[PDB]
């Protein structure tokens, strides 16, 4: 055995250990920092740390704009996924709009 | 309500919604002979009024489809003619709590 | 078979009883016989039960089976578990199989244990229809470098 | 996890949404234009071209130059290109997907082929689920091949209900590699109507069916109108993806080594190129057709290669391919 | 299989129990918002025996020379004999007691005793015997509205819920409906002047100490 | 979508999983040479420390209660009573 599959996944997930799940399961690929827009998901936000202007441009947003931390993979994942037309709209709430 | 003793022309049963908004009940008598209700095993059904569901939904801010459910042909639904939509309050007994009251929406 | 019952005085008194077990069913049609108390008649279809006394009936039934299935070995188990997978195998008002039904699903997302290796065919038709991952899964998560929102992770810290 | 400040919020993903680019919305956030097959050279003078990545793009040598974001190769959030295509081509994943569409809508009018008025079509319709839907419309109507005019009501089959208007006849579509090939036909061998007829749907076709559509229809379907519409299965606008996804392999200085993803978008711009020019200068008309579905090839190519032929190409003689079916499995497959 | 059903079910901080997709599977957990590692086998004597030996117990009629508190049990025994305002709070209480142990009866129809329920009790007291070393010998510095006002407020206090609402309001009566129960029934005011001679303080402390262990016997939110 | 410092139903206690999150937050900044906040009896672990300074109340972090609806609940780890 030695390998941590659903089985023990399951018993962490009882004992309630939800950062040790994340810490094990994932694979050390030092997270990545991203800015994303509010509105539309997309990684499409200009970070011009100095004069803290952002700007998503065609979407029109200066403010409404979040920063957030995702492994390398992840970033490229999306950004890959974008390459093939897909749109990874990633929201910071998840009270939808119903 | 139409207590039947053997069986409905599949014809005349096309004949039911044939009056809108007003609701026929087509009951066969063996289904009568025993009321479930009376059951050791069935819990008491109270029916909500719309007023007492909207509280409901509200309290536990809930979406309509969270509620448990119960069938619109289940033999207790079909006993108090619930409609689809329509929520009943079921108050049972319990080893772990006395009383404990759950809720159950009709489809 | 005994049966504990109150007494005049107020004691319980064993007070013996005359009970049919039967090797068969057909619930709707010997609750009319008469002679019989049509409230303590039972069976161990629940199945039966559900159809004929409606789903909360089937729901305390499917407990009294899967409780004497533990019980007839000498375990206990506290009732919370049963209850709520009694419950679980109930809330759509009917009697819900758990031993796998659907082959795509039961209460999962479309990312999870990406299974097929077709998280290509799977991503290509997540993006023709919109869908919408709540992320509440822990491997979901885990793609995203999160904890899911279970115990330790089900609420945030801030400054 | 790194350093520096952000006046935005930190906060973590809770939904995720799954869409499809449209041809306005890559273009609003494209920051490129990319016209250029080529990358770093002008007169051999290193630098890059307003072609492929540079514009707006992110940068290399360790330069902190990026759409006046800063920061440089790391901390920089690759940004997205633009470009323009020709003719309007198909995208490789969905071909599958188009047909089974083309086969659910009447070509002209773009109307499902069955509506309310069909009983069997109702219970399809009240199924609540894209997958389900989508397959039980798919199954149930995919046989008529006549767009109806009129079905027999509720009523006596006496009278019959007046719908959509057009009893155009259907075509049986066949895949052919990456194109649509479909068949007509006056009824099944009913007099003066034999034989069939064989052309080719073309992606402006394609457009017009799936851009008139309205959208109860798409409804009906796995659309949602707002992040995905039929129309957008077909690609218009190429959106670039930024340098660190196809990083530029680079020895001390000077020695070559851009990955093959930068290769088939050379060919992508350049069977785009060779597009624009013949319809403008010199359009021999059906001779033209034969750039377009090299056009066709390197964008299905540059996404994925599982066809009849594999585009190995690039400066090898031993032939090798990445598109990204091949990078995404290796991630999900590692992940 | 098991597991792949009930994985994504969690217990909510409104102290409901629901799957991934947010709808209500239990409106409490276990029906009684409790964590089934603070719970015991625990037995409810209202339950069981004759009705007479139920009121030889529980019953107080200081209206009565005979079925009443002899004075060695409490201070203000002797003064007490008569007090009829006392007598109606007296009376509340023995009703309720009888409406309890009807309700047992009907929830329980095997006569059937024995429960697991949060808080053991029946300790609690004898650490309350040899913890403040109380003589079975001199009477209890207990006042009958110490006793029956104290355990009246204790139900307050309890809590599963807190919705400052109508509907909210009842499930965490009913929660906590048979606890009490068993609650009522120990901390009877003959059982606790005649049965287990508690004073004052060790009464006041046995009320404080059973609050505690059933706020700690309470299921968290974020228990999968 | 938020909650009023008044009309907060959850529990006034903290949940042995808030517990367990803050002393692991608070636990790691100690570890990363942060400014501590208690007058260590000579303790070295950062967990300990981490314990006593949740012991004195002296830990300005925020638990934010989300319901399965959306809103939520704001409690200040020094509020929350601390039995377990
Ligand atoms: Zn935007
Ligand atoms: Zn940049
Ligand atoms: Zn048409």
């Amino acid at each position: 055995g030695l390998r941590f599959g659903e089985m023990e996944r399951d018993c962490m997930i009882a004992h309630g250990a939800a950062s040790f799940l994340k810490e094990r399961l994932m694979e050390a690929s030092d997270a990545f920092r991203v800015h994303i827009c509010g509105i539309c998901g997309l990684m499409t936000v200009i970070a011009k740390l100095n004069h803290n202007q952002f700007e998503c441009k065609g979407c029109d947003n200066k403010i409404d704009i979040y920063q957030i931390h995702i492994p390398y993979a992840a970033k490229l994942l999306f950004q890959e996924l974008m390459a093939m037309n897909i749109t990874p709209r990633l929201y910071t709430d998840r009270s939808r709009d119903f | 309500i139409f207590v039947y003793q053997n069986n409905i022309t599949p014809s005349a049963m096309k004949l039911v919604p044939s009056i809108p908004p007003a609701t026929i009940e087509t009951f066969n008598e063996a289904a009568l002979v025993v009321n479930i209700t009376h059951h050791e095993l069935v819990p008491k059904h109270i029916r909500l009024s719309s007023d007492e569901k909207r509280e409901l939904l509200k309290r536990y801010r809930l979406k309509e489809s969270q509620l448990p459910r119960i069938q619109r042909a289940d033999p207790v639904a079909l006993y108090l003619g619930l409609k689809r939509g329509e929520v009943v309050k079921i108050i049972r007994k319990s080893e772990t709590s006395g009383r404990y009251a759950s809720y159950r929406i009709c489809m | 078979y005994d049966r504990k019952v109150p007494s005049p005085t107020g004691e319980y008194v064993k007070e013996p009883e005359w009970v049919l077990e039967t090797d068969g069913v057909n619930l709707s049609e010997v609750m009319t016989v008469p002679g019989i108390d049509p409230t303590r008649i039972y069976t161990n279809s629940f199945i039966d039960i559900m159809e004929v006394l409606g789903i909360e009936a089937g729901r305390a039934a499917l407990y009294k089976e899967v409780y004497n299935v533990i019980a007839s070995d000498g375990s206990y188990v506290n009732y919370r578990h049963m209850a709520l997978l009694v419950d679980v195998m109930t809330t759509q008002g009917g009697l819900t199989s758990v031993t796998r039904h659907g082959f795509n699903r039961s209460n999962t997302g479309a990312l999870m244990r990406c299974s097929f290796e077709e998280t290509v065919e799977i991503l290509f038709e997540a993006g023709a229809s919109a869908e919408l991952d709540d992320c509440r899964g822990v491997s979901e998560n885990v793609i995203l470098g999160q904890m899911a929102p279970i115990g330790t992770g089900a609420f945030d810290v801030m400054i | 996890v790194g350093q520096q400040y952000s006046s935005a919020p930190l906060r973590t993903v809770k939904e995720v949404q799954f869409g499809l680019f449209s041809p306005e919305e890559v273009r609003a956030i494209s920051v490129a234009k990319i016209r250029f097959p080529e990358t770093m050279d002008e007169t051999q003078t290193r630098a890059k071209i307003g072609g492929l990545n540079d514009p707006r793009l992110g940068s290399i040598d360790r330069n902190l130059k990026c759409q006046t974001c800063q920061e440089g190769m790391n901390e920089c959030p690759g940004h997205f290109g633009h470009i323009d295509l020709a003719k309007p081509v198909f995208h490789v994943g969905f071909i599958a997907k188009i047909k089974k569409v083309c086969e659910c809508v009447c070509m002209h009018c773009g109307k499902l082929l069955l509506d309310e008025h069909n009983e069997l079509m109702r219970q399809a319709l009240a199924i609540k689920d894209s997958k389900k839907r989508f397959a039980a419309i798919w199954t149930l109507c995919k046989t008529k091949m006549v767009c109806e005019t009129d079905v027999p009501s509720e009523d006596d089959p006496t009278q019959l209900v007046s719908r959509g208007g057009c009893g155009n006849t259907q075509p049986t579509i066949r895949k052919d590699g990456l194109k649509l090939v479909g068949s007509w036909k006056k009824d099944r061998a009913t007099g003066d109507a034999d034989e069939p007829e064989l052309r080719v749907l073309s992606t402006e076709e394609i457009l017009n069916i799936f851009k008139h559509i309205s959208v109860k229809d798409f409804t009906s379907l796995g659309f949602n109108e707002v992040f995905s519409r039929p129309e957008w299965m077909i690609l218009t606008c190429l959106p670039v993806p930024p340098p660190p996804v196809r990083p530029s392999i680079s020895f001390n200085e000077s020695q070559r080594g851009e990955d093959d993803l930068t290769f088939k978008l050379a060919d992508i711009l350049k069977a785009n190129i060779s597009l624009e020019t013949l319809e403008h200068n010199g359009a021999p008309h059906h001779a033209i057709e034969e750039a377009e579905s090299l056009l066709q090839f390197h964008v299905a190519t540059y996404m994925d290669n599982d066809i009849a032929g594999q585009p190995q190409a690039l400066q090898k003689s031993g032939r090798p391919v990445k598109s990204i079916r091949a990078r995404l499995k290796g991630k999900e497959g590692r992940i | 299989r098991l597991v792949k059903a009930l994985e994504d079910i969690m217990v909510h901080y409104d102290n409901t129990t629901r799957n991934s997709l947010g709808n209500v599977i239990q409106f409490i957990y276990g029906e009684d918002g409790m964590d089934a590692a603070h719970i015991e086998k625990q037995s409810l004597d209202t339950i069981g025996g004759s009705d007479a030996a139920f009121e030889k117990r529980y019953r107080v009629d200081l209206l009565n020379t005979d079925h009443t508190l002899d004075p060695s049990l409490l201070e203000s025994g002797s003064e007490i004999l008569g007090d009829l305002k006392l007598q109606v709070l007296l009376d509340e209480e023995y009703k309720q007691l009888v409406k309890d142990r009807k309700f047992l009866r009907e929830v329980f129809v095997d006569g059937e005793a024995n429960w697991p329920l949060p808080v053991n009790i029946r300790r609690i007291i004898q650490n309350a015997q040899q913890t403040f070393h109380i003589d079975h010998t001199k009477p209890s510095d207990l006042t009958i509205k110490d006793i029956v006002l104290g355990v009246k407020d204790l139900q307050e206090n309890l809590l599963v819920l807190r919705g400052k609402n109508e509907i909210i309001q009842n499930a965490q009566r009913d929660a906590v409906t048979l606890f009490c129960c068993l609650l009522r029934s120990r901390l009877a005011t003959r059982r606790v002047l005649q049965e287990y001679r508690l004073t004052k303080q060790a009464f006041d402390w046995v009320l404080s100490n059973i609050e505690a262990q059933f706020l700690r016997s309470v299921v968290h939110p974020g228990e999968m | 979508k938020a909650i009023p410092k008044d009309q907060r139903a959850t529990t006034p206690y903290m949940t042995k999983y808030e517990r367990a999150r803050i002393l692991g937050t608070r636990a790691l900044q100690i570890s990363m040479n942060a400014p501590v906040f208690v007058d260590l009896e000579g303790e070295t672990d950062p967990l300990r420390i981490a314990m006593k300074e949740l012991a004195e109340k002296k830990i300005p972090l925020v638990i934010r209660r989300y319901l399965p609806d959306g809103s939520f609940e704001d409690w200040s780890v020094e509020e929350l009573i601390v039995d377990l």
